[PDB]
């Protein structure tokens, strides 16, 4: 007989960054 | 009486 | 468990009652009026709101055969074992008679097939889906199912067929919570005292299972009331306290303020001890503020009677040292509605997106509590003017600052929300925030005048012992520029020294209560280093913007009618 | 807007979607100066998720044909933050301007919020319309809650009254002293600022 | 180990003992009252405060059954399973007899549901969501959980009926702190002059995970002095030093300067040296540091019977070179509260929002173990007039202005953490920041004049060989405009 | 070693570290060294990955928790400390951090005798010259 | 210059790059005031911007040989906010100026698909109208 | 007496 298998690795987010202008 | 999750699972592979 | 342990969802009640019974009691009368009736109803609303509970009232009262399925329970390790689970119910169900099928959480096992990425779950979604509609779909068997997150199931299964009604069972009201209440105390001993009128009407946010965790905390008091007199008695308890306990209804208000509604225990603030008799001075801003705070939560007839809403926002600023937050913390403790204090960069965070999420949920934390107070300390931190920053992190204020508008004011359902803001700068707040119905009421806060900085005075040494001869008018007298916070650091100079000669003397007597209280000279010697905080530039700065806000008088009269 | 790859863009298809799905339909932006943000500089290592919203929507907006009709509604309070691509022709060309009431719709505004308000048979409001020169239809509005705020806690202090020397309505409407007494706190919610580039953008348009 | 062992939270150990022990001891009193006692509690607290520990008590004293399940530990690869765990897990539990399920770290298998992407974590979240309180229902079954963080937890779980109360096992105090090390060195032979009162005033945010590791390393630091003079034996270990090892006083006073507590160790300061003696002069200015920092830390009593609140904050402002810096240092080195220091700007990020949660990182560490002296080294560079950049930065700098503001004076619990500043630029701090209640005091610290010179000058020359006939007073008089650096 | 334990399916890292522990403490007293213990203990609330928490609370739970351990002794090696969850910095999970940091002259001196114990010198050689000279160089 | 990211001469720079690597090509510049808008001195970060444009522009068209065949179109209404340093010769020298015949003729192309009455004639808006333009 | 996380894996 057959099986399965569950598998959940991770994702990919986005920052914001600040910065300063002379 | 006492029992952890760890050796539950063992017994129960056991059979 | 019957109908009658369900209180405050008479509409939903009677919604689920003629769909499980009348098709299930009455089948003639639906052959009468021609068409089938519908044979599916998804129940969603916030937990701990009766969802479970009105299944399992179905459950026990209708005499017809039951189905219970877990969430989760369905699925299994071998492969296409879900599926044959799935059809081993709905069959079992139907070959007997006719059944109510429950699934308890279906958000577990519909995740949208959208935005999941497994394999099993997509095709037990879409077992679902050819179960409860198809070829020889359904005959003569309802399906309820129970959600916290209506939002999160997939849109396949929200259609006329499968699930053509959908009952909301949220939050209750007033009446609503006296029904549980009387519901959850008939079977226990109260005093004669207890008055459930009143309790229901000083819970402001609690939604069933939170009412009946008030009374076993208040029954649990007269537990630990009335065992302190009688020993531990390990052998047997005596049957003479077995009688005659009661619960009085002090216990019901301990356990009354030690709780809050379960929506906001991440927004618990510690219990700061203030009072209205601790803030000095600004009693015409203190009536204000009580009355238009309680008249919307206390007497709502009169606003329909009129048919007018009431105000919502209000911002105090002036000098710093004044009583803003002071008077925050002071509405924190003595109104009665809920208290959500939020500082001001607390919000924002470096990924994208979750400033505008946070504060969405802060105010969809409020708005489920209703009434609400929410505190915004220093405004001007998160609000400031939109499109004044050249450089920038991706416009991020500006959407944070939309964000807060669109939410206090925007397509809502207009409940009770009151925001509370207080900012020393009020010049860099965006003008939108401003307009009346966001924050109508702008109240400024100014420096004591003479016969407030006594009242100041009296009001920081009210549980400090004196000396008999002393007067505090002198010292009120002499500062003449003073703040709250630099008669505050005056006493704090007073109660320094007094410690320094209570040290002093007992050192002197242990080398061979000298002072009870603080003396004359512990105050001459504590303000010769006393400054004013605020420079007269500030002053003047505040004082025209205030004249700011009275330019809009000008050209007015007495405009008789 | 989300934090993760592809979920903003992916929400505003799943909108437009739902939009064309039940066409007609009405989709209302509000507050476009968050979506419609100007995009011309330089880049603050925000990462161009701003960018690529803008586009989806230029694109998303561009692609309807005569066939599900789909008008948007969008409203901005500043008009100068909306990107220019926006205002193009063909994508969104009507520009309603909502000016400052006058007299007379400062008469009909108040009207129109006293509906269902029991108010003195001898009261007419024409006074307060020529007093406010300035208002805004929120500042009206904060006007009237003001007049029956005061009525409420008259009608309080009656009821408070009668309970006192007990041991049937005295106020039934907002009466004339009530809405003298609201006005006095009643301030301008725009200033001349505001106004000035407003015009300036109106009339350069 | 039993009940005895857990000194320090009285009210939480009876808090938990209610429900462990009166519904199996005496159920006559729930039935003649009608209502059903709560069955299910959440022990929250800062990491090493006695949660594992109580769990413990409650399994070596209850007579019921007991089930532990560690948080990682039911998941597994096959598809359904990590739920089957844990429907086996409660089954077990409820067969046999009224039992007891702990559930330690728990979470990590409770991510909101909503934040979380996974599959199998929703799946598990649910499948406890309805297990605990769902159709059908417990039966004699009450569960306990542990965690270091619980606004990490889905809120349909702490709710009545799945959670119903939420124990705070939070930092002790000097009473806690005496019990704790009295229950720490009862099995240990202590020397004749060792005192625990001492011990427990100066041990200040000590969790009591760290008064074990004091008492340890003292035993270590005796062990060691006893073993490095006796010569080893490595064939066999003489009987005659065993029976007389004892553990001195200050063994204790070595360990204790020797640590830190564990919440701080992150922000450990290096070990500077100076002392009241090395900064000359400013006696006036010692004085009033030296109360401002002892009074509210020594005698709290004196304060709650004038029913009046310390004060906290002070500024120092002053020519370049005059001892600011000087003072911090004597005050972090021979000062009895914890100290936190940081430098200008140090606590900035390019991140948006990260400086904010910086300083409110270092706000809770300052809160959570006082009595705590943060000292703000240049404040100028951090906290400087609002709305003075006609170019703006980001909009930062203001905010992370705001959120000193209100981490200093705001809603909060009215702690003792006093701040000192120092700064040569008085004119650029933001004025919100001088009020009373956030920097009250502002001591200016002049340049020297002649006996204070000579104060300085003796004062740098504690351990230097000088001549006999040399005179410093000369060398005072000369200058007449100097500052110490000079 | 620090990113070996990780594993493509879920649950499966965890069930690496009680493999590892139990087998550690199968037997007889045994020690325990974690290399690299940085990546596997991403403080557990800067981190969005949720395998990374679950690890890092089976580490915590096998490091410390009910029934902890029985005679067996754990050493770890990292370059960033202040990169590690705070809950494993604690007594009866790493009570004392030892500090290798750089030698001074004296411990140069004795890294150079050391290594320069098997290779064959000149007559006209010295260390002593040699160690003082170097200043920066670590190990 | 609306790609940001240093768009004065990556925006442009790119599309000089397209241009060039589809060789011929025309590049219809419009609007090319405000582009230019004669740089000048603005001391600002607005001024800035547009001074690394106009950089860049001079540096992506002063570039083009006799090689690839570029050739930019402008257009522009009031031809006083143009950059003298762009309208120099050996850049871009020539110089288009742009009536009652057009605006019939406009007027005819505008109603093609549609079905206009039969009894209406468009001579009169066209003489009727003299500074008008397409648009209006 | 020596073991290396791989070699167990290895192993089983
Ligand atoms: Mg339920
Ligand atoms: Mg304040
Ligand atoms: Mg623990
Ligand atoms: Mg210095």
């Amino acid at each position: 007989a057959a099986a399965a298998a569950a598998a959940a690795a991770a994702a990919a987010a986005v920052a914001v960054a600040v910065a300063v202008a002379a | 009486r006492f029992m952890s999750f760890s050796d539950m699972v063992r017994g129960q592979a056991d059979d | 468990v019957g109908y009658d342990d369900i209180g405050g969802c008479r509409k939903q009640m009677a919604q689920i009652r003629e769909m499980v019974e009348l098709p299930l009691r009455h089948p003639q009368l639906f052959k009468a009026i021609g068409i089938k009736p519908p044979r599916g109803v998804l129940m969603y609303g916030p937990p701990g709101t009766g969802k479970t509970l009105m299944a399992r009232a179905v459950a026990n009262e209708t005499g017809a055969f039951f189905f219970l399925i877990n969430g989760p329970e369905v699925m299994s390790k071998m492969a296409g074992e879900s599926e044959s689970n799935l059809r081993k119910a709905f069959e079992e169900a139907e070959k007997n008679a006719p059944a109510i099928i429950f699934i308890d959480e279906i958000d577990s096992i519909a995740p949208k097939r959208d935005k999941t990425n497994g394999e099993v779950e997509r095709r037990v979604v879409s077992q679902l889906l050819t179960l409860m509609d198809g070829m020889k779909a359904r005959s003569n068997v309802v399906v309820i199912a129970a959600t916290n997150r209506p939002n999160s199931i997939d849109p396949a299964l929200r259609r006329f067929g499968r699930f053509d009604r959908e009952v909301d069972i949220g939050i209750p009201d007033a009446t609503g919570r006296l029904e549980v209440l009387r519901i959850h105390t008939k079977n226990m001993k109260l005093a004669d005292d207890v008055d459930l009128e009143a309790l229901a009407a000083e819970t402001h946010g609690y939604v069933g299972a939170d009412i009946a965790s008030l009374c076993s905390e208040a029954a649990m008091q007269q537990i630990r009331e009335k065992m302190d007199l009688i020993d531990l008695d390990e052998d047997e308890i005596d049957a003479e306290v077995l009688d005659s306990l009661g619960v009085t209804m002090d216990n019901f208000r301990f356990a009354l303020g030690n709780s809050n509604p379960s929506a906001l225990r991440e927004t618990v603030v510690e219990s700061v001890n203030v009072t209205w008799d601790d803030v000095g001075g600004l009693d015409e801003i203190k009536e204000e503020l009580k009355e238009t705070v309680e008249y919307p939560v206390l007497h709502p007839d009169q606003y329909t009677k009129f048919g007018l809403s009431p105000s919502k926002g209000v911002l105090f600023y002036g000098p710093p040292g004044t009583g803003k937050t002071l008077l925050a913390k002071a509405v924190a403790t003595e109104v009665s509605a809920n208290f959500i204090s939020v500082k001001g960069p607390e919000l924002l965070s470096m990924w994208y997106g979750e400033s505008e999420s946070n504060i969405r949920d802060i105010f969809d934390k409020a708005r489920a509590a209703a009434p609400t107070v929410v505190f915004l300390d220093e405004l001007d931190s998160i609000a400031k003017a939109r499109g004044g920053s050249l450089g920038d992190a991706g416009g991020a204020s500006d959407r944070v600052v939309n964000q807060l508008l669109t939410e206090m004011d925007g397509m809502n359902a207009k409940k009770n929300v009151f925001v509370i803001g207080a900012t020393n700068r009020p010049d860099q707040i965006d003008p939108a925030i401003l307009r009346p119905g966001r924050l109508d009421q702008l109240i400024y806060v100014p420096l004591p005048d003479e016969n407030a900085r006594l009242s100041i005075l009296n009001a920081q040494l009210r549980k400090t012992p004196l000396e008999p001869g002393l007067e505090l008018t002198a010292i009120a007298k002499a500062t003449q520029g003073f703040s709250g916070a630099d008669l505050l650091y005056i006493v704090q100079r007073a109660a320094k020294y007094a410690i320094k000669d209570s040290i002093e003397a007992h050192r002197q007597h242990e080398a061979e209560d000298p002072v009870p209280y603080i003396t004359k000279e512990h105050f001459a010697e504590a303000m010769k280093t006393a400054k004013r905080s605020v420079s007269d530039a500030e002053l003047r700065r505040y004082e025209a913007y205030s004249q700011q806000m009275k330019a809009s008088r000008g050209q007015f009269s007495n405009f008789n009618f | 807007l989300s934090m993760w790859y592809g979920e903003s863009e992916s929400n505003i298809r799943d909108i437009f979607d739902k939009a064309r799905a039940a066409a007609p339909t009405v989709v209302f932006l509000d507050e476009l100066d968050s979506i419609a943000k100007a995009r011309g500089g330089s880049l603050g290592d925000a990462g161009g998720a701003s960018d690529r919203v803008v586009n989806q929507l230029l694109t998303e907006m561009d692609g309807m044909n005569a066939k599900k009709n789909v008008f948007v509604i969008g409203a901005t309070n500043r008009p100068d933050q909306i990107d220019p691509a926006i205002l193009r022709p063909g994508r969104l060309d009507q520009l309603i301007y909502v000016p400052l009431p006058d007299e007379n719709a400062r008469l009909s505004i108040l009207n129109a919020q006293l509906r269902k308000t029991p108010l003195e048979p001898g009261l007419e409001l024409t006074a307060i319309a020529k007093a406010t020169q300035g208002f805004s239809g929120a500042d009206l509005l904060y006007i009237v809650q003001r007049a029956a705020k005061y009525a409420i806690k008259d009608s309080i202090e009656a009821h408070r009254q009668h309970e006192a020397e007990k041991e049937v309505d005295p106020v039934p409407y907002i009466t004339k002293e009530h809405f003298a007494e609201a006005m006095k706190t009643a301030k301008r919610s725009v200033s001349d600022a505001e106004l000035r580039r407003y015009e300036a953008y109106s009339q350069q348009m």
